[PDB]
């Protein structure tokens, strides 16, 4: 049993910035990778960003690679995803979801990391302009 | 030799059999130390070549 909580969403304007705080507990972040997706009304899921324990494997989706950055720390076990240069078609409920972080190792091929969300947070809110 | 006769069947000759054996071993020995290209073959995404 794990819980994820997010806060900091409010009215936003295009070209502005917003600070989003997403704390969680019940699972250590030392060996956990956090995801980010958004759920616009009437539409399917969309991938936003990915992050590893320290760095690398922080790949971003094609349409949201402009100036979006995600950072993590171990001191207080929380995550951030600051919104920047908000467009007029990127308004939706952003969701942060835990990942199991399973892997595999073959001497010839090397480390292979699999990705699939396990736990999900309550959800945030966005409103352009 | 001056005046002597002998017969032999080359198909039963073992000089050729030994030559095949050691030549095969020689090639294997030369390839022992240097790298093996096992990791290379993965899912390759190939369409065509510009040239
Ligand atoms: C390296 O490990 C320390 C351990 O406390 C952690 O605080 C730090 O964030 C790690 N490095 C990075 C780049 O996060
Ligand atoms: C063999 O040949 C030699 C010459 O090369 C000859 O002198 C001798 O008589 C021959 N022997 C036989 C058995 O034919």
């Amino acid at each position: 049993e794990v819980q994820l909580v997010e806060s900091g969403g409010n009215v936003v304007q295009p070209g502005g910035s917003l600070r989003l705080s997403c704390t969680a507990s019940g699972f250590s972040f030392d060996d956990s990778t956090m995801h980010w997706v958004r759920q616009a009304p009437g539409k399917g899921l969309q991938w936003v960003s990915l992050i590893s324990w320290n760095g690398g494997r922080t790949y971003y989706a094609d349409s949201v690679k402009g100036r979006f950055t995600i950072s993590r720390d171990n001191s207080k076990n929380s995550l951030y995803l600051q919104m920047n240069s908000l467009k007029t078609e990127d308004t939706a409920f952003y969701f942060c979801a835990k990942d199991k972080g399973d892997s595999d190792y073959d001497y010839n091929l090397g480390y292979s990391y699999f990705y699939y969300m396990d736990g999900w947070g309550k959800g945030t809110t966005v409103t352009v302009s | 030799l001056e005046n002597v006769t002998e017969n032999f069947n080359m198909w039963k000759n073992d000089m050729v059999d030994q030559m095949h054996e050691d030549i095969i071993s020689l090639w294997d020995q030369s390839l022992k130390p240097c790298v093996k290209l096992t990791p290379l073959c993965v899912t390759l995404n190939c369409s065509d070549a510009k040239v």
